[PDB]
Parts: C-alpha cells; structure tokens; sequence
C-alpha cells in the first residue's frame, strides 16, 4: 500500500539484456547496405546457416531488411519459459520499422551469455518516432539467475530517497505491527528485518509488510529547474524572505525595483512571485539569483 | 700523455639537488611564498 | 523541519560518476560519421563483442547513432541494486536525440571503476534542447562504498553558510533539547555533537535533530547583480545614506542632479531608489558608484 | 548587526580556485575544433581513460564540445563533502553554452593541488550572455586546509576602511559590552580582541561581539566621477565655495559666466549645481576644474 | 587568477571575479569589486616614537 512505494527488497532488482538482429518485411524503408556492411554480412551468414552459401564478392542490394539492436529488461526470479517485452531500434540508414518482423535474436547479459530468445512482430505508433519500436511478449526467458533468498534471518528494505527521519518511521510502524524487536535502522537508506528460516515464512513476512501504511515526513525544501525543457517546480516546503527584485523589461504595475514580501507557505511564495509578472524563462534567472542573495530558503536544482 | 691526469675546464660538481620547501604556515591562505629575496 | 535545511551531515555526501554510450534509433538526426570516428570504432567493438567481425577499411556511413556522454551521481549510503537517474548529452555534430535508446553504458568514478550500469529510453523535451536529455531510473548500483557511520560518539554538522552566530544559535537549540552538554561548536561552519556508540541508536539521534527548528538571525546585508543575465537582487538588511547622483538621460522629475534620502529599512531604499527612474541596466552603474562613494552600506557581489 | 558589516575576523578568509573542463550537450553551438586542438586532444585524453583508444592523425569534427574554464571560490572552515557554486566560461570560438553539462573537473589553487572536484548542468541566462554559465552546488568540497583558530588568546578584527576615529569607536563599543580591557586599537585598520583560550569559548565571544551596533562617525568628503560609464556621486559631506562658471553653450537663465553660492550642506550643493543647467557629461568637466581652483571641498576620485 | 605586483616585483595580491562594464560608454575597460585579496603585509614603524 505505501511501503512498497517507498522501498525495494535487496536482492530483488532487475538486469538488462542486449542483442543484434534483423527485421524484415519493410516496404522498401529499410538500409541502404551499399553503406552498412553489416547488414549483408549478417544476412549471408542467417542464410549460409539455413544452408544456402552465397558467392562472395557478389553484388546485393536490399531494401526490406534493416539492422536493428533489440534491449530488454530481465525481471526478478524470472523463470525459463516466460516472457518479456523488448525494445527495437534501428542502427543504420533506416528510413522506418513499420510494418517489420524480427527475426531470432538472442539477448545477452554483461557476461556474454544467453538469457532470452526474442522474435516477433514491431509496433511503430505511427510527428511520431518511425525507426523505434516495441514487441509486447517478444521475448522468452531462457536461463535462470540463482538467488539466496530465503536463506538465513535478515532481509534489507532499501528506501528509495535518503532520509533518517523516514527510516525511523519505517522501522517504527514495523515495530508497532509486527512485534517489539522486527526492525532496525542501519542508515539513512536500510531497514534490517528479522524474518523466520524459510521460504514461505519469509513470502508471508514481506507480503504483511509491504502493504504497511506510513505518514511521510516533510522533506526538505527545493526547486527544481529544467532549463532545457523550460519547467520549474518548487514542493510544498518553500519559504521566501522579504527583498527587492529588478530585471529588464519588468516593472511595477512605480519604477523597475519591485518588493517581494515574507513567505510562510506555498500559497504565499506563488501569490507573490506571481506579481512580478515574469515568464518562467525570467523567473529561472531570478530564482539564482534570489538563491545567491539569501531570499529563497530552498535547495536549487538544475536538472 | 693521455694517462697523466688532468683536471677538467668545468671543475666541480655537475648537479645540484632541489631542496624541498617550507612547511606552509596555517593561516587561512592557500598561497604561500617562500621567503622571497 | 529547519536543522535538515540548514546542515548536512559529515560522511553523507554524493560522489559523481561518467561513461561514454552509444543511442540508438534515430530518425536519421545521428553522427555523421564521417568525422567522428569513434562513433564507428566504438561500433565495431560492440559488433565484435557480440560475435560479428566486421572487415577492417570498409566503408560504413550511419545515420541513426550517436555517441554520448552520459552522467549521474552516486547517492549516499547507496546500496547494490538499486537505481538512479542519468543525463544524456551529445558529444559529435548529432542532430537530436528525439526517440533514442541509450545501450548499456559502464558509469566509471574518477578512480576507474565501475560503479553503475546504465541502460534505458530518453525523454527530450520536445526552443528546447535537443542533444540533450534525461533518463529516469535508467542506471542500477552496482558496487557499493564503505563507510564509518556508526563507528565513534561524534558527528559533525556542517552548516551550508559560514556564520558564528548561526552555529552557536544551532548549538544552543541542540542543548535546549537534547541535554546539556550534547553539542560543541568548533567553528563558523561545524558543530560537534556527541551520539550514543552504536547503529540504531545514532539515526535515532539525527532523527531527533534534523528535524528541530531554529530562528534564523539576521545575515550581512548584501546586493547581489547578474550582469549577464541583467538582475539584481537586495536581502533585507540593506541600508542607503543620503547623496546625489547623476548620470545620462535621468533627470528630476529639476535638473540631471537628483536625491537620495536616508532609508533604514529595505521599503525605504526600494522607494528611494525607484524615485529615480532608471532601468536596472543604468542601476547596475548607480550601485557600484554608489558602493565605492560610501552610500551603499551593503556588500556589492558580481556574480 | 552592525560590527559584522564593518570588520572582517582574521584568519577567515576566501580562497580561488581553477580548473579545465569540457562541457557537452549543445545543440550544435560548441567549438569549431579544427582551430582548437586541445579540445579534441582532452577528448582524447578522456576516452583513452575510459577505455577507448581513438587512432592518432585521423579526422574528427565535433559540434555538441565545448572547453571550457571553470572558477570558484573556496570557503572559509570548508569541509569535506560541502557543496558550492561554480562559473563556467567558454575558452575558444564557442557560440553557447545554453544547455550545456559539465564533465568531471577538478579545481586548484595556487600551489596546484585539488580542493573540488565539479560536475553539474549549466544555467544560462536566456540581450544576455551565452559563452557564461553558473552552477549552483556544482562542487564538492575534497581537501581541507589547516588553521590556527581557537589557538592563542587574541583576535583581530579588520576594518573594510581605514579610519582613526572608527577603530576608536570600535574599541570603546566593544570595551563599553565586554569589560573594560576587552579591545586595543592597533592602527586604522585592526582591532585585538582578548579571547578566552578554546574553541567554543572563542565562538561565543565573536557571535556576542559581531552583533553590536556602533553609530559611524562621518567620514571624508568625496566625489565620485567614472568616466566609462558616465556618473557622479557625491557623499553627505560635499561643500562648496561661492565661485564663478562657464563652459561652452550653457548660459545664464545674463551671459555665459555664472554664479556659484557657497553651500554648507548637501541640498544646498545639489541646488547651487542644478542651477547651471549641466549634464552629467559636463559636469565632470566642470567638477575637475573646480577642484583644481578650490571650489570644490572634497576629495575627487576617477574610478 | 592574476598576481598584483608591486614596484619590486613582489606578489602583494591575488585577483580573480568578474568584470562589470557598464553597458556612449566604454567597452574595453572594467571595474572588479573585491576582486583581489591581500597576501603580503608591509612592515612600518607606527607606534614607535613621541
Ligand atoms: C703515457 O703514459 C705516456 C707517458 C710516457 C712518458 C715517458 C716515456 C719514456
């Protein structure tokens, strides 16, 4: 319910898996293989394999086939015999994936290893990205990943966001359900249960758990600013301080010097730099240099 | 003779050795100047 | 609630990672390859890599790559596993990295080791930029860093903004709540608390104190100007004293010799300084003048 | 309150830092690097590092890279682990840094050794500058420097400005709060405080000390004129001698010679100077020459 | 980063910071506030004498 929102359990994680293929089927938008070498390399060894050899050194000019690396993500305590979405992408000259098919392609780990099997049918939206796809249950899982859990009598809850106040109330409303000495904080990030010896007590343990409800905290005051997208936005702890504010083209609705007054809440903070009358474009150059005087009490943040 | 020996033009020693410098007081400075003549 | 604005904690801090990457699936808007030769070099490797040797000396023009830089920071007490957000950003005459895929990329510290693996779709905004972008969640923890948290009976708040007054203000409050002789101030930026040996016990304690709340006494009354953005900003302990000021084009609204009376608080120096009628562009002048005459009784910052 | 705007403590002082980077991610506007070679050299030096070896003599053309000088300025009592505020500046043929990301870059003093390592997304204003960015908490603090604070039973306090009678006042303030030999005037610029040996006991004696309020005495009649920009500034205790005046194409509103009333305060002077109908630009002239016959009481200063 | 010399070629000062021009006026001239710090103190004999 809240817990799982706000944690993760170690050893519970996800991996990535990468591969080269091929996708056929394209309506003459595919590569254009006087340039990318590959893509007929490959094809002669798809076809060599299939037991039809090509003369070297022979002229081949394709138009249906493009070259394609395909990404996926290998979920936890994946079995052998399910499947995974994959992600497919063009890698050369490609005018578009439309209507394209992928052909076998293993996916391998950071090891060089096997993990998956992935063929099946692309689905370009269809402005909207044409040389980018996605393959709903295109991949099927292959080899299995061990795992010690279950075994001995401590599991770590990992926070998603560092905070001590936020561990402790954590380890509190555990203490408070599931018994006296259940839980302990190791830092601001980890939560240290005891669990029973098992493999089912331990299931029943972090399924109780998970669906816990807690009262968050209030974090710490900041304002976040995507100067490439052009955004800015400020949680509910922001204050401001009484100061004086100038900038080209801004005046008062009076001269060019504008007051700002003290800020308790948020309603005040947007009441009053609303009266500035800036675009957000303004109001990030404002905003730094508020930051460097002193009046925003708050924590900048160029993302 | 070529066995007789003679001193050199460039007598002495051909080297020298840095020396390393003072220990830099703990005032709150990250210059610091060695004793300049 | 005020302390965790204020402070940081010794020992918790974030660490910086970097890694170069290859993204995929443009729509032609990639590397010219042409002059970048990386971008092919570093192709072939992940070809070889994969199992495909390409000939060496051959041509291969592609359109739909392009190669990265990508960035993050390690958080604190960061545990394998979990995961963080990265920054994408262009490194050779690419077009855009609309609908790209970011291949999997080893994140490196400045000590040469691998520290996160990052893998995912980014989101450009979509003027905005874009050879530039943000991935969520797009890279995984992989090595984890010792520290000595929990280990002694003394952390050290270190505050964000040098002052005395501050640190003793913090230090008394710290006292008032917690016992006598729980904290020490040993500087303008540092304050000593003593905590109980152990884990548990030293989040109980910082879990206590960061969310305490003190008054903030009044900082040195400064002007801070932003040339090049056009901006100044004035916190609220700036005073004025009477002098006359001239320059070109301002006038009384009277000759081109105009007043400037006393002002205590800032209300009256926003006021004084308005009755001039000049632009921040011609305010910028005015203060320095002023500041180097004797008028302005603050502290002038070009930033 | 008072004495904190006025004096500096010894020992607490700001240092500089410095140090190259390179900054990537822009749309196209970055160096023209076939006549900047040390941008595609540190290139090189950089994916060497990471792993890659790019062959020498070979032709590379990037657009998204710019090198770039990165400045800062190092706190006093700095801590490991702190952050602080970096300006990046374009270095060769550069055309905008607008959303640009820093690499890892590390700062040095003066003896060349690493106070911060500095990484973060650039803000640029958005006319205004674009070959200069800030960043806000773009450093990390790494190296500490020793001090002698706390050690010894004196302190000096630094006055901004030389002043006999404001050191005297000074002293007899802080004499007048703290006991009777708490301060001696060394000169027109320090003050010796006698502390209590320690570190705290030192802290409360400058946090009781620099929130004292002192009355400032007058200070010395001067004129500011600057040249470059065009203005004058005249402090409160400005006087004039009745003298007479001409200059081309101002007249009386009588002739060209006009009268000059002696002036004892400040709005007598900025009268008596209004009459003669001048604008700034003159002024300065007229100024000049006054102070060279013996007109003008004051002390003129060509900033 | 400059070093200030005095008239015996000592180091008296560093500078470093950023430059107002004003912004008819003049372009390639600037003013520096606190952009320099003191490194070097020069003796004197204040103090001494009647
Ligand atoms: C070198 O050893 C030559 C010395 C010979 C001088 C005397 C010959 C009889």
């Amino acid at each position: 319910e809240r817990i799982r929102d706000l944690t993760s359990v170690q050893g519970v994680r996800e991996n990535s898996l990468i591969g080269y293929g091929l996708v056929v089927g394209l309506d003459g938008t595919g590569d254009q293989t006087t340039q990318t070498p590959f893509t007929t390399q490959t094809l002669n060894n798809m076809l060599s394999q299939l037991g039809i050899t090509v003369p070297t050194g022979t002229n081949m000019q394709l138009k249906n086939v493009a070259a394609v690396m395909v990404t996926a993500s290998y979920p936890p305590f994946a079995r052998q015999g399910q499947t995974i979405d994959v992600v497919v992408s063009s890698m050369g000259n490609a005018k578009s994936l439309r209507g394209g098919t992928l052909l076998m392609t293993p996916l391998k780990g950071v090891d060089s290893q096997v993990y998956a099997l992935a063929q099946g049918n692309i689905l370009v939206g269809g402005v909207n990205q044409l040389n980018g796809g996605r393959i709903t249950n295109g991949a099927i899982i292959e080899r299995e990943l061990p795992t010690q859990f279950g075994a001995g009598n401590t599991i770590n809850l990992q926070l998603n966001d560092e905070d001590f106040t936020m561990a402790q109330q954590i380890t509190d409303a555990i203490n408070r359900a599931r018994g006296y000495g259940s839980a302990t904080a190791l830092d601001a990030r980890t939560v240290q249960v005891r669990v029973p010896s098992g493999n089912s007590s331990q299931v029943r343990f972090l399924a109780d758990i998970q669906n816990m409800e807690v009262n968050v905290t209030p974090q710490d005051a900041k304002v976040v600013i995507n100067s490439r997208t052009g955004s800015v936005v400020m949680n509910r702890e922001v204050t401001l301080d009484s100061c004086a504010v100038a900038q080209g083209n801004l005046s008062v609705t009076g001269g060019s010097l504008q007051s700002v007054r003290s800020s308790a809440n948020l309603n005040s903070v947007v009441r009053a730099l609303n009266a500035l009358g800036a675009t957000p474009m303004d109001l990030m150059s404002i905003l730094q240099s508020m930051q460097s005087a002193g009046c925003l009490r708050a924590k900048l943040e160029i993302i | 003779c070529a066995w007789i020996p003679a001193k050199p033009l460039v007598q002495g020693a051909t080297t020298a050795q840095p020396i390393p410098g003072p220990v830099p007081v703990a005032n709150g400075s990250i210059f610091q100047s060695a004793q300049p003549i």
